[PDB]
This record gives structure tokens, sequence and C-alpha cells, in this order.
DNA sequence: AGACACTACGAGTACATA
DNA sequence: TTTTTTTATGTACTCGTAGTGTCT
């Protein structure tokens, strides 16, 4: 029963092995879950609406929210959680998600109402509501208008943009920030002692500085850096270099290397190196982040050459976001920062 | 009970006068209804501004409380097809009440989602079944009506809520509710509604959740700040300052503190900035070209993600690059 | 409240075709078969609300007299008018027998004809084919493309056009004499200028503007009715200045609530129906329309898209 | 806690079938007295009453008053999974919420457990139509529906006429037209094909053919039908069982 | 032949040692292990690394593999035919096969081995580049709601489409080209093994210098010029180059010679031969550009508006279907360029 | 008790889309 | 001078096994 469910989370990664349980174990976005523990002692749960980067902790905040409500019995029977793996058109929208709404609320048993407050409501939540077409979302808006004394609609996406702005002005919005090394060095220092994790000083708060306010891809890090650091067997502390080296980060000599030859050099050599660049694995995000830190940080730089570098730096994300070739755009990149 | 319902819910008019803002409409419908002349309505609106919370008070004034049995209501939550009209919506405007005697009323919520095709067949019916039914319209954006369908109905236009009537609404919310809250803080609150009463009422619960006190202290402009995440004016100014004239390397500095310190969000500050410098007075129109094309372009990109980092600095440069233009 | 009142569109909806102050030739046209009969089959087409049903319904008044309600078949898209229908109940009607005086015929009315199914529209060729002597076919339509040709090949074709000022001045005249209404000349000019050709639409918003006020002035028709909506968009888009469009953009659309989607679709209808300007900037400024409207559509639609928007008009306007 | 036991289990069958295709969703008030039931039509053009006191149920046990707000295309389908020589038992808890379907054989051992999951429909359903009407009549439900289905076939439209001891049925189509016309006569031989006619003021309104043929399908509750019009008011069909009745409210067309 | 000498276990590995011993890591504690995503340029052998990391998870009879079919059914009756490669441990799927239906496939086959089930059953998506958003935001909750009986590991050569969420679901393993060294002591051995007569070695660094780091080109170019020399690779043997390669440098020799709208229509026509014969026009783009820089003829000022263009239309071909639409565009920009 | 006209609801197949 | 271009819901048609009231 609950041994086995021990064991599973303990034969798990570290993702979702250490998933927030209870709204207490959400380390950084305490003004949702302030409101959302208020709400609990109250019945007056609103339409919410999530939205944020990914990796912030929404999914995990309303599970540990419907947890914390309805208890682990009535979890599964007034739950209605519908993910982008499922089919959401119009269709499933007006008969599936209507018909679960009419639905009267079920029963609570004797146990339930003696330690979970029990609310006269159930909760259906929609998962990546970015897939959601704008007539299915717009099916909805009724239905959760009229339907809001025995339901609650809780909406989770990463682009708030995705979303109709009638069903963004019916929800309640809450933004997620990003988790960075501030606000995350305590969660991360947690892990990193529930497992034994030995390392340097400066190496959790350099692992969140990779991750880009992403707690879930700091922990895959870190389970990564503590897989590493077991295989060897040298009972020594985990390297920032270590960790930055598995984290897909261009060494500092290499960058160097670009910027060398982005300064000195013609198209023909700037290509060569490009070429040659391309062969070992990188990815362009990367580099492009690592060069955008580079010049604007360098305070050896006309404020002219910085508005034309940063302008430059962001096409050339923005032509990256869309699934283009990462040589192309790296080299076409290099070429007009040379000209400059 | 009405005590577990969110406020946005809660609070919703049940009455005519409850309907604060639309006053030129209000008072038509009002004469409309007491004279007897109620044409075709066509409530045309952004979201938000009471258009349903209207014509529902309308239909229980009209019907009083069995509003729920002598009007039909359909919306986009219900198949609307053109079968769906040829029959449920013929049928009810053919046909008399079954309750009391008197016109009928049909409330197409959102009709802005309808089939061409479904559209076609209910413009007859309302040029045909017109002595003993209405059709009531309701629309956010006017251009997914047809031309046939948009002339038949008078269009009623609700304006956004102004700040004497959302106001009024939050001193009846604040009456209702132990709570008090500050006149700077209402200022801000009221700042960052755009006439959306809906906004109002969820970051009111919100921040009285956030309050966690027995409610016997005031909600600042801090309380609201923090629970909207909303960047405050102090550090918008103090980050277009610092871009406008300080250096690059600090005005890096400063943005990234400032978005950061309190967790805020890059299109927030990008929309403060762009609401801010409208009212500057400048130089040749090309500053405000440059400015108003890259602030659009940063802001489609910000939409779909990428290096929050890397599009900070394009913000910072393309502000620059647009001002060094003016001088 | 236990009744309301007939609206003045239906109440005064004109019964002869003298009554209509339409397009005159056109009107004396259908007067003249009426008086003399073999009525064709004729397909009405133009743009809803100048006279099409009214027209063809006062024309089958006229000319069956008393036996109307027996000679005279009504379809409307309310209706279904698919293929079984075609095939069963039009072939039924046009089959079947009735007693006519010699000058007269039994008239199908097809309202919405540009609505029906192509099946149907196929098979009603040799259905209006086989008993066009005992049957005739009236179409009221908006775009006469949506019928097929060999359809429109069997009939008349009659263009209804848009109504001058003069005409619903007249008829407005005609309606506040028969109604008793205070009005003035600048209310009377404000209400056809926010009429736009529209008849139904003009009458509509009198009797809205006199039941809500019952002082028939621009002031009061200008607070109960708006201003048009591509009008203020044109003179936004033909701004010589950026600040003097922004400004326009901010406080007469976006102040208002008109939403983003209505905003760029008036402006491309505008920039598509526009003769100020030449060809060649006329796409360009298409070009733009359709690239923030492709940005408007995936939920970035906000007031920043459509400053940038004017302001790229601008800089093509800027040579 | 809600505890009913029929008597027949096809009884129950029978009653809903009636509501089967011109109601879709229901509210049961049971109380101590009896169930009642009141619903729309989707276009809202009729509302259906049913009425069935404690006589009915076999065994009755209500210990409050139970709102069961369920559907019918599910219902039905529970019910036939019933026999016909089956009793049925009604279970619902102190909540109202999964009320429970007991068949349960009479001649041999079996027990056919089925679930229903109710819903929550805030309409409510209380309202009680008591007015005179202008005319009351009584006729053979078989004979009454034969023809409403004979005049469905001519138009959508049948006009009711009630006159001097007289009961005209028209319909006026595109194929043609007709009326049928009865008066009212006293059978001593047998009573339930008698047609009684109490009348004070001429009517004349007509009904859709739909809702019409909707209505006859409760003719296999009871062997008579009773018809109440009154000018301009809802008009009432009237099966009445052995426990009480089901009344169809219908809403005539404006001329 | 490339098939005859490929490494099956971890140990068989012979370049990238840091990438053997982080796999080595890896699958040391292999029920504890996330979802992983290979990244890197294509012919690297990342495709065999992750059936070496397998057959370290698993025994020695994950390559005993069999062929299987499963039939799906759309929103229409267009019944979706798709080939599963199938193991006792582990499971492949190739979304790359088909439309826009990636996201049915995903989603279905996905649940189905799910709900069915070391202890857990392994998932190659081979090819994720070509995964449709749509696809890729159905896989995102199914990576997380159903990680103690499926792990997947994505075989792609660039990032650059992945969507963010599944980025960070996933851990990510570059897999860097080998160096020329390495590739000439693999060729080296192949030589020996399939009695090939060098009569200098040098040779062989040159099909490393021909290939880019690519092994599967390497050795696949090896073969086929050592059937033309017949078994005996002498001192200068010719290289041996695809068709389509040959037939976009004389295209690339067409543009630098003849910038005309009668230059252009021939232009399409090659574009369209090429296209018909399954030919990715992203690549086709790539190699078409990095020849045209390479041509002598053209100056700094020349190239740099090459690249742009370039770039500038790989976006459009990204986020385009009709793909020739684009090609035409940027041969006419180039044309305008020179 | 049974045979077969009448019939209505369900899978298939296309056809547009300002 | 000549034939296909994904998915997505609304619309329309037909054949179609099926469920039940009626006739030798
Ligand atoms: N605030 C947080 N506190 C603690 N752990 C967190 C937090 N946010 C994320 N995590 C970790 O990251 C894992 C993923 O959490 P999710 O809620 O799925 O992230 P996410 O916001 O849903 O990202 P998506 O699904 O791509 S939008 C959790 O199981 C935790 O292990
Ligand atoms: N004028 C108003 N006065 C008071 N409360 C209002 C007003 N407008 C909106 N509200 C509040 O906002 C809630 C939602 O109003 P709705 O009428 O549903 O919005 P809407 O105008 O119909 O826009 P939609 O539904 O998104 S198209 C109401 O229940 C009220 O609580
Ligand atoms: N020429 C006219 N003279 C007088 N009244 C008119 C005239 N044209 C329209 N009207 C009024 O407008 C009402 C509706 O006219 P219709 O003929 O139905 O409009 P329409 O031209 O058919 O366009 P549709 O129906 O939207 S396609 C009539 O009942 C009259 O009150
Ligand atoms: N470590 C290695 N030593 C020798 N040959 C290798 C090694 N890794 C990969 N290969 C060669 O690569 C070929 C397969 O390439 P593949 O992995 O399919 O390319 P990709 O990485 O683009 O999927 C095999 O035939 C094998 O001979
Ligand atoms: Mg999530
Ligand atoms: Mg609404
Ligand atoms: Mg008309």
């Amino acid at each position: 029963s609950k041994l086995a469910a021990e064991q599973s989370l303990a034969q798990q990664p570290w993702v979702e092995k250490y998933r927030p349980k209870n709204l207490d174990e959400v380390t950084a976005q305490d003004h949702a879950v302030t409101v959302l523990k208020k709400t609990l002692k109250s019945a007056n749960l609103p339409h919410m609406l999530f939205y944020g980067p990914p990796g912030t902790g929404k999914t995990s905040t309303i599970l540990a929210l419907t947890k914390e409500l309805y208890g682990p019995d009535l979890m599964k029977s007034r739950i209605l959680e519908l993910n982008a793996s499922d089919e959401r058109g119009i269709s499933i929208v007006r008969e599936k998600v209507k018909n679960f709404a009419r639905l009267t609320v079920s029963k609570p048993s004797k146990h339930d109402l003696e330690n979970y407050p029990c609310p006269p409501y159930k909760i259906i939540i929609l998962d990546e509501a970015d897939s959601m077409t704008a007539d299915a979302q717009s099916a909805l808006r009724r239905t959760m208008e009229t339907y809001s004394g025995v339901t609650r609609f809780c909406l989770i996406c990463n682009y708030v943009t995705r979303i109709i702005d009638p069903l963004a002005s019916r929800c309640s919005k809450f933004r997620f920030k990003a988790l960075d090394a501030s606000n995350a060095i305590d969660r991360l220092r947690f892990i990193s002692e529930q497992e034994n994790v030995k390392c340097d000083d400066g190496v959790l708060e350099r692992i969140l500085d990779i991750s880009a306010g992403d707690l879930r891809r700091g922990i895959t890090l870190l389970q990564s850096a503590s897989k590493g650091a077991q295989y060897l067997g040298d009972g020594k502390n985990i390297t920032s270099t270590q960790v930055e080296e598995l984290a897909g980060v261009v060494p500092h000599d290499i960058l160097i290397e670009i910027v060398e030859k982005v300064k000195s050099g013609d198209f023909d050599e700037i290509k060569k190196y490009v070429n040659t660049f391309m062969k070992s694995g990188w990815s362009a995000a990367s580099v492009v982040n690592q060069l955008h830190e580079y010049y604007i940080t360098n305070d050896n730089f006309d404020t002219n050459f910085k508005n034309q570098i940063s302008w430059l730096l962001f096409t050339t994300d923005s032509r990256l976001n869309n699934g283009t070739n990462e040589h192309i755009q790296l080299l076409n990149l290099l070429v007009k920062i040379s000209q400059l | 009970s009405k005590e577990n319902l969110p406020w946005v819910e809660k609070y919703r008019p049940e009455t005519l006068d409850e309907v604060y803002g639309q006053n030129e409409v209000i008072t038509t419908v009002r004469k409309f209804v007491d004279e007897g002349k109620l044409p075709h309505l066509l409530f045309y609106g952004p979201p938000g501004t009471g258009k349903t919370s209207t014509i529902v008070a309308l239909a229980r004034e009209i019907y009083g409380k069995n509003y729920s049995n002598m009007v039909l209501e359909l919306n986009a939550s219900d198949d609307r097809g053109i079968d769906v009209v040829r029959n449920q919506i013929k049928d009810f405007a053919s046909t008399r009440q079954i309750f009391s005697k008197g016109f009928k009323l049909i409330i197409l919520d959102e009709a802005d989602a309808m089939t061409n095709a479904a559209q076609n067949a209910l413009r007859r019916v309302i040029e045909r079944y017109t002595k003993n039914t209405r059709f009531c319209v309701l629309a956010n954006y006017a251009h997914k009506l047809t031309p046939a369908l948009l002339s038949r109905c008078t269009r009623f236009r609700f304006q956004p809520l102004p700040q004497e009537a959302i106001e009024r609404r939050i001193a009846n919310v604040l009456v209702h509710e132990k709570l008090k809250l500050s006149p700077n803080a209402e200022k801000a609150l009221i700042e960052l509604s755009n006439g959306d009463m809906r906004r109002v009422l969820n970051v009111l619960q919100s921040c009285k959740a956030t309050l966690d006190n027995p409610d016997e202290d005031e909600i600042s402009d801090d309380v609201i700040y923090e629970c909207c995440g909303a960047p405050r004016p102090s550090d918008l100014k103090a980050v277009l300052k610092s871009i406008l004239e300080d250096d690059w390397g600090t005005a890096h500095y400063t943005l990234n503190k400032v978005r950061s310190a309190k967790g805020l969000a890059l299109i927030d500050l990008i929309e403060g900035i762009v609401k801010i410098l409208e009212d500057y007075e400048l130089q040749n129109e090309e500053t405000r070209v440059h400015l108003l094309t890259k602030l659009a372009d940063i802001e489609y990109s910000i939409s779909k993600g990428g290096n929050d980092q890397i599009q900070g600095s394009a913000v910072i440069g393309a502000i620059k690059a647009s001002f060094e233009n003016e001088t | 409240t236990l009744s309301l009142q007939l609206p003045w569109v239906e109440k005064y909806r004109p019964q002869v075709l003298s009554d209509i102050v339409g397009n005159k030739e056109t009107i004396d046209r259908l007067q003249q078969i009426a008086k003399d009969g073999n009525m064709p089959h004729m397909i009405i087409s133009g743009m809803p609300g100048i006279g099409k049903t009214t027209s063809v319904h006062c024309l089958a008044h006229e000319l069956l007299g008393r036996s109307y309600a027996d000679g005279v078949l009504e379809l409307n898209a309310s209706d279904d008018r698919g293929i079984d229908v075609v095939r069963n109940q039009i072939k039924h009607f046009a089959q079947k027998k009735l007693h006519l005086p010699p000058g007269k015929h039994k008239i199908v009315i097809l309202d919405e004809a540009d609505s029906m199914t192509a099946g149907a529209q196929q098979a009603l060729r040799r259905t209006m084919e086989l008993y066009s002597n005992s049957t005739r076919f009236a179409f009221a339509c908006n775009q006469s493309n949506k019928i097929i040709e060999p359809l429109q090949s069997r009939c008349a074709i009659l263009r209804y056009s848009k109504l001058s000022d003069e005409d619903v001045l007249k008829r407005l005249l005609q309606i506040i004499k028969l109604e008793d209404v205070k009005y003035t000349n600048d209310g009377l000019e404000a209400i056809i200028f926010t009429a736009e050709g529209d008849m139904r639409q003009a009458i509509n918003n009198l009797q809205s503007t006199v039941a809500g006020h019952g002082l028939v002035n621009a002031d009061n028709v200008f607070k109960i009715v708006d201003s048009p909506h591509p009008l203020i968009v044109k003179k936004m888009l033909l701004a010589s200045n950026l600040e003097d469009s922004i400004q326009i953009l901010r406080t007469d659309l976006w102040k208002k609530g008109y939403s983003s989607i209505d905003i760029v679709t008036t402006s491309f209808r505008v920039t598509k129906n526009l003769a100020q300007v030449k060809e060649s900037v006329r796409l360009e400024m298409i070009k733009e329309i359709g690239l923030t409207h492709m940005r408007i559509l995936e939920g970035v639609g906000t007031y920043l898209q459509l400053a940038s928007m004017l302001a790229k008009i601008h800089k093509l306007n800027n040579k | 806690m809600l505890e009913a036991k029929f008597e027949e289990a096809s009884l129950f069958k029978r009653i809903i079938d009636g509501f089967k295709d011109c109601v879709q969703l229901v509210n049961f008030q049971c109380k101590e007295d009896g169930i009642i039931a009141q619903a729309v039509d989707d276009s809202r053009v009729l509302l259906v009453s049913l009425e069935i006191g404690v006589e009915a149920f076999q065994e009755y046990r209500c210990d409050h008053p139970v709102t069961l707000g369920m559907d019918l295309t599910s219902l039905s389908k529970i019910l036939r999974c019933g026999n016909n020589t089956d009793t049925l038992t009604l279970i619902a808890d102190n909540t109202p919420d999964s009320i429970i379907l007991l068949f349960e054989d009479t001649k041999k051992d079996r027990i056919a457990e089925y679930s229903l999951k109710l819903m929550d429909i805030d309409a409510d359903f209380l309202k009680i139509e008591e007015l005179q009407y202008d005319s009351t009549l009584s006729l053979p439900s078989s004979e009454f529906s034969k023809i409403v289905r004979d005049l469905s076939q001519l138009s959508d439209s049948i006009n009711i006429m009630i006159t001097k001891e007289t009961i005209k049925f028209v319909a006026d189509g595109d194929i043609g037209s007709g009326s049928v016309i009865i008066k009212p006569f006293v059978d001593m031989e047998h009573p339930e094909t008698s047609i009684k006619l109490e009348m004070d003021q001429p009517v004349d309104l007509t009904f859709g053919a739909k809702y019409l043929l909707d209505i006859i399908k409760g003719s296999s509750l009871s062997d008579r039908v009773g018809i109440r019009l009154s000018s301009e008011a809802p008009a009432l069909f009237q099966f009445d069982l052995k426990s009480g009745f089901l009344q169809f409210f219908l809403a005539p067309k404006f001329n | 032949w490339v098939d005859k000498y490929r490494p099956k276990s971890l140990n068989a590995l012979s370049h990238n040692e840091e990438l053997t011993n982080f796999l080595k890591s890896l699958s040391d504690q292999p029920r504890d292990l996330p979802h992983l995503l290979l990244y890197g340029p294509n012919g690297t052998g990342k495709k065999t690394r992750c059936m070496a990391l397998l057959e370290s998870i698993f025994g020695p009879g994950v390559y005993r593999l069999k062929i299987d079919v499963r039939q799906f059914v759309t929103a229409s009756n267009r019944k979706l035919e798709l080939n599963v490669v199938s193991s006792p441990y582990h499971l492949e799927i190739t979304p790359s096969d088909m439309g826009n239906n990636d996201r049915i496939v995903i989603q279905e086959l996905l649940k189905e081995v799910a709900q069915m089930e070391h202890r857990y059953k392994c998932v190659i998506i081979n090819e994720a580049n070509s995964l449709t958003k749509d696809a890729q935001a159905a896989l995102r909750r199914t990576m997380e709601k159903y990680s103690k009986n499926i792990r997947l590991i994505m075989v792609c050569d660039s990032m650059s489409p992945i969507i963010a969420p599944i980025k960070s679901r996933c851990l990510l393993i570059r897999c860097p080209a080998p160096s020329d060294s390495e590739i000439s002591t693999i060729l080296s051995d192949v030589v020996t093994n399939e009695r090939i007569q060098l009569e200098t070695k040098d040779i062989l660094k040159r099909i490393a210098q021909a290939s880019n780091g690519n092994l599967r080109v390497s050795l696949l170019m090896l073969e086929s010029m050592a059937l033309n020399n017949e078994l005996a690779l002498k001192s200068s043997s010719p290289i041996i180059k695809p068709d389509w390669i040959i037939v976009i440098h004389k295209l690339t020799r067409k543009i630098v010679k003849e910038r005309s709208v009668n230059s252009l229509i021939e232009c399409r026509a090659v574009l369209y031969d090429l296209l018909a014969h399954c030919i990715p026009a992203n690549i086709i783009l790539k190699e078409l550009t990095f020849s045209l820089l390479d041509v002598e003829t053209l100056n700094t000022t020349n190239k740099s508006s090459i690249i742009e263009y370039s770039s500038v239309f790989d976006e459009r071909l990204s986020l385009g279907n009709k793909a020739i639409f684009h090609l035409e565009g940027f041969i006419a920009k180039v044309m305008c360029c020179l």
C-alpha cells in the first residue's frame, strides 16, 4: 500500500521523487500558495489560470492543492484532469467537460470530513491549455460561468497569450516566477542534502544559473552530477566545471576563440571556424546566450556597438526559436556581428 | 450558499440598478421595456463589461423570478448549428409561453462563434417571428457576425467601466466584506483593470486572502503589487531612467536587479514602459516609429518564449537606439 | 409590461410596389409586370436592407390577388432547402393543379438563394424548366455569384443598388408624418449618415432614437448610435502624421472598447476598398496589416501591435 | 434515505418511456406523500408533470425530502436492463448522489444492481397550474393517438376546435387537407370507449405535429386520456394512473 | 560495411571516451534513470550509443528485435499504418513516417505501452525533430504522468525545433563528431579486416577530411571507392561524392555563371528534380548556401548577403510547407545579390 | 404467434471555409 | 493547356443494420 508507494518513489528519478506533495514544499511561488492556503479554510476557490515559464511548479502546485483539499480518497473522484495528450476539440469540451460539470459532487466518506475540509465543489484542471483551439476555449466560457457552484476550473499554460481574452478574464491569473539561484537555493540544497550530494561551494548556485529559472532542469543536472560522481567513487566533491561540462555549456576558451575570430578575421576564416565548431555538438541557443552575456557584460565595447549586438542576438534567437538550422543561423549571426 | 461562489460570481448583478458603468444604454433599455417597444438587441463589447449581467437582469425585470423558464438562453457551450436553429429556435418563436402571457426572449449569448449557415437561417427567423418574440445577441467581436444579421438588431456598445463606476463597485464590495482599502491602493487597482470588473473582483479576493490577518489592517499598494505580480511605477520609472541616462552595464544590472528582486516579468515591464513613453513629447516621429516597431517585435517574440536576458538586452538596446535619433 | 408593439420596419413594411423608394427602374419594371402578368423567373441580388424581399413579396401579392395563399410557395433559409426538399415538395407544388387567371402563374419564392446547396440548385434546373408554363421562380439573394450559372441562364437578373440620400430622407419624412415625431434637419442627417444606404437600419435607428429620447436630434442619435466604424478607421489610416493616427486609435477605437481583431479587419477592408492612394502603396499597407493580423490572431492582440502597424504604415507613406 | 419498492417493475419503464423523447433531464422530488417530477422541453414548448403517490410503491420510506437530478437517456437504459416479472427498488442515501436501482426476480433468485450518477440541476421545478379550462374532454388514448398519427402526415400543425358537442381536428398541408369530426357520446356497454365533453365556450387553437406525436407516446399508460383546453392556456393532456397521473402542459402556436 | 563492424556494448566504443564514461556512469544505476535526449551532428554514432546503453541496462537480447505493424484511426476513416520496432526490453517509434498525425500515434501508442506496465520498458523516439509541436505538447504530460513504466530516449540532430518543456523534461546528452584521427583509426581497422590494399595510409585521413566528422558517410564512401579501385586503394584514388551533391555543385556553378530569369527556370527545374527524389529542402538549402560561399569569384559583400538570405529563407521554409516556394525565392534573391 | 412495410438513428463520404 | 494540398468542425446524403407495431 503506502510502502509500495515509498519504494516506487525511492526508485524514481529525482524530478518525480521530490515532487511537491503539500503546499508548503513550494519554495519560491509564495504569493500563489498563500492564497491557496487561505482559501483552503474558506470555500470560495475561484477559477484559476496558472501561467509562467516551464518547470516553475504549476502542475505540482495544483496537485498539492487538490490533495490538501480532498484527501487521497476523494483525489480520484472529484478531479477531472485533461492534459494535452487527450482530444480537446469542441465535441469533447461540449460533451465530456460539460457532463462532468453538470454532475453533482460525490459524497465524501466519514473519514474524509474528519481530516480534510472537503469543499462542496469539484475541480476540473486543463493542463497545457496552449494547444486548445480558441473555439473550444470559448465553448468553456458559459460552462465555467454557470456551473461555478459545483465545479471550479483550473487552466495551466506557459504562454498566457495563447488563451483567449474572455477566459483570461474569467479566471484569476497566477503568474509563476522564474526559479533563479536566490529563491531556489534552499530547495536545491535540501535536495542535495537528502541525497548526500557532496559538492563544492558554488555548484548549486551555478546549476540554477545554468537552469535560467527552471528547477526541473536544475534537479536533473544535480542528479546527473551525483551519478557521475558516484560512478567515479573518488570521494571528492562535484565541481562547477564538471557540472557545466554535462550541461551543454561551451567552455570559456572555446568562446574566447570565437570572440577572436569575430574581432579579427574575414568571412573565410570565420566560416571555416564555424564549420569546425559545428562538428563538436553544441546547442546554438546556449552559444547565443553565452555570446550575449559576454558582449553585454564586457565593459570594452561602444554603446552603439552594444545596441547592434543586442538587436542581432535578439533576431538570431527569434529565428532559432522556429526550428531553423543551427549552423546557418550561427554563421549568419557571427558574420553580421563581425561587420560591426 | 452564496458564500461559496467566487467574488466574480457572488457579486453578479441581479437587477438593472446594480449594473454600473453603462448608463446611456441601461436607461434606454429601461425606457424600451417600460414603454413596451423593445427591439432586437445587439450588446457588443469587451469581456467583463456586464453584457450578460445586463441581459439577465433585464429578463428578470421583464418576466419576474421565473426568468429561467420563460427565456430561451443559448450560448457557445450549447450546440448551435443550423439544424439546432431550425428546430429549437423556430419552435420557441412560433409557440407561446407555458407559464404566463407575453412576448418571448431568446438570448443568444456569445453568438460570435455561430456558423455562417446558422446566422443565414436565423436572419429570417428574426424577421418572420417578430410579434411574439425578441432576439438578443451578445458579442465581443462584430466581425464574426454577418452584415445581414448585424443590420436587423439595434446595436448597443458596452464601453469599458470608467473610474467612478468601478470605484462605486469597489466601495460596495468593501461594504459587503470586512475589508479596508487604501486610496492609492485603490487607484493602482483601477489602473491594472482596463475596465474589467472580473479582474478587479478576482484580485480583490486574492489580496484579501494575502492579508494573512483577521482583516483588522488595510490593503496597501504593496499587497496589490505583490499579489498581482505587477511592477510598481517607482521601479518602472527607475528602470526607464537607468536605460535612458545611465550606462549600458549599469542599465543591464538595474533591469536585472529590478526584475529579480520582485520576480517581475519582462512583458509587464515592456507594457509599462510603452504606457509611460506614450506621454513623452518627442522630436521627429522616426524615433517613435523605431521604438514601437522594435518593442512590438520583442513582445511578439516574448509571446513565444526564448531567453529572458537576451530579450531584456534587446529592449534596452531598442529603446537606446530609438532615443539616439532624438538629438 | 405585458406585450410589445410592432417595429416600424415591420409595421410600415411596404405592401404595394409604389411605396418602395428603391431603384426606380426595377420597381417600375416589376409594377408593369404585375399589371400585365407573365412574370418570368427572376433573381434579385444586392445588399442587405434595400427592399429585395419586400419587392418580391409585393410583386407576388399584387400578381396573385386572393390566390396568394394557395399559389405562392415561400421557402426561406430557416427551412430545409436541400436536394430532398427540391425533389419532393417543390416538384409537388410545381406539378400541383390550380385554376388561375389567364395572366397569372404560381410563384415559388426562395429567400436567401445564396445558401442553397449545389445539389438542390442543380436539381432545380429541370424542375423550373419542365413547369415553366404554370410555375415561376423568384430568387432573392445577396451574392449572385453563389448561384450557379445554369440557374442564372434561365431567369432575369435584377441587381439592386444602394439607396441614395434623397430616397431614404423621403421615406423617413413619410414615416415621421405618419407617426407625428419631433425631429430636426441635423438629426435626420446624422441618421442617414449612420445608415449608409441601409433603409432597414435607418428605420430601426429612427425608432430606437424615438423610443429612447423622443426628439430625433443629432446629439441623441450620436449618443445612442456610435459613428460608423469604417469611417474612423479610414480617417486613422489616412492621417498624415503618426501622432494624429496614434491619438485617433487610442481615443476613438481603443478607449471605446473596440477589439483589436475588429480594428485590424476594418483596416484591411478599408485599405482594400481605398481609392485615395496608389495601388503599390495600398498593397504594401495591406501587407503590413496582414502581418499585424497574423499576430492578432495568435493572441498577441494589444495596443502596441496596432501602434506598430500604424508606425509601419506611416513609414511606408514616409517615402 | 429514500427507499422505494415498486409492485411491478415495468410501470416505471412505461412511465419513463413517456418522457424519454420529449424531455432530456429530470429532477425527481421525493417526499413522504409520493414522487413528483416536473420537466421542460429543450425548446420549452411543453412541460411534463408526473405524480405517483405511495399507493404505487409496494414499499416506501422517505426520511426527508430528496432531490434527484438525472438524465433520461441513461435511466431508460438502466430500466431496459430489468425483466418483465421482476421488482424494482430505488435507493438513495441521506445525501442525494448515485441513485441505486435493484432488480429482483420473483420466480428465481436474481439480483441486478445498477447505479446512476446524479446531476446538479439548478433550475427548480415545483410550479403547479390549477386554473379552470374552457373545455374538458375525455376520449380513449388509442383513438386519440390514431387521429394524431394520421393527421401528422399531412402537415406540421394540427388545429383543435371545440364547439357545442363537436370536437374537430384539422390539418392543412401541401399535399392536401383533412379534418376529423367527432361527437361526445355515452357508451353503456363499454365505459372505456365513451367520449365525454364539457364545454363553457368554443375553443380554436393549433399545436405542432412533433410535440403532439411525442405526447401520444404516453398512451401505453392508461386506456383513456383527458384533454383540457382554454383560451390561450397550456393545454392539459392527462393520463391518469391508478396511483397518480402524467400531465403534459402544451403551448399552442400564436396566429 | 557500416553494419558489419558496429559496436554492440559500451566497452566496444572507440571514440569519445568521456562520453562512454558518462554513459557507464548513467547506466550504473539503471532504475533511477530519467529521460534522455541524444543531440549532435548526423552520423556521429548516437543511435549506436543508445543501443549500447540499453545493452548495459538490460541483457544482450536488446539487439534481437522484430518489426510489427499497428493501425490507427484518425478523426476520419483514413487508416494510419505505422510499423514498430520492438524488443523484449524496449521499443522504437519513428513519428517521421507520416504527416500531421504524429500526435495520435504518439499519445495512443505511449498510453497503451504505459498502461500495460528491469521494471520499465524503454522507448526510443527516432528523429524527434520531425515531431510536430502538437505531438510534443501531447508527449509533454505523458513523459511526467508515467515515469515509473516508460522512459524516453529521444535521438535527434538538433534541439532547435524541440520545445523548451520537452528539453527540461529530459537530460540532454551531446555527441560531438569524432576527430579525423579517430575516424582514420577506425577506417584502418576496417580495411585490415576487409582486406583492402592501401599504398599510403594518409588517404584514410583525406576520407575524414571529406566526411566532416560523419562516420556513416566515411565508411560508406570508403567502401564505395574500394569497389571502383577493385579492393586496392592507390595514392590518388578519386573521392566518391553522392549524386545530389554533384547536382547542387552544378547548380551553384550555373548560379555564379548566369543570373537571369531564363536560368531561374532551369534552376526551378533542377530544384523540382531534386525534391522529387526524396531529398529534403533544408539540406538542399544548407548545401547550396555552403557551396555558394565556397565560390572564390564572390567577395565578402556577396557572401554576407548570401548567408543573410539563406537564414531568412530557412526561417521561411521552417514556417512553410511548400518548400520550392522558398527555395526558388532564395535562389532569385541570390541571383539579385550577385 | 409470426412477416414484413415503416421507420429513424448511425457509420461513410464528400464539400465548403473570405 | 489539366488534376490533387495536412487538419478541423459544420453541413448535407445515403445506405444500413436495427427495433418495434402491425396484418395473412
Ligand atoms: N516551486 C517548486 N518547488 C519545488 N520543486 C519544484 C518547483 N517547481 C518545480 N519543481 C520540480 O520540478 C518538477 C516539475 O514540476 P512541474 O509542476 O511539472 O513544472 P511545470 O511548471 O509544470 O513545467 P511545465 O509542465 O513544462 S509548464 C516537480 O516535480 C519538482 O520536482
Ligand atoms: N457594470 C458592471 N457592474 C457590476 N458588476 C459588473 C459589471 N460588469 C461586470 N461585472 C462583474 O463581472 C461579472 C461578469 O460579467 P459578465 O456580464 O458575465 O461579463 P460580460 O460583459 O458578459 O463579458 P463576457 O461574458 O466575457 S462576453 C459579473 O458577474 C459582475 O460581478
Ligand atoms: N425601398 C424601400 N422602401 C421602404 N421601406 C424599405 C425599402 N427597403 C427596405 N425597407 C424597409 O426595410 C425592411 C426590410 O427590407 P428587406 O427587403 O427585408 O431588406 P432586403 O433588401 O431584402 O435585404 P436582406 O433581406 O437583408 S438580404 C422593410 O420591411 C421596410 O420597412
Ligand atoms: N564508437 C564507434 N566505433 C566504430 N564505429 C561506430 C562507433 N559509433 C558509431 N559507429 C558507426 O556508425 C554507424 C551508425 O551510425 P548512426 O549511429 O546510425 O548515425 P547517427 O548517429 O546519425 O544515428 C555504424 O555502422 C557504426 O559502424
Ligand atoms: Mg505542467
Ligand atoms: Mg457573457
Ligand atoms: Mg430578406
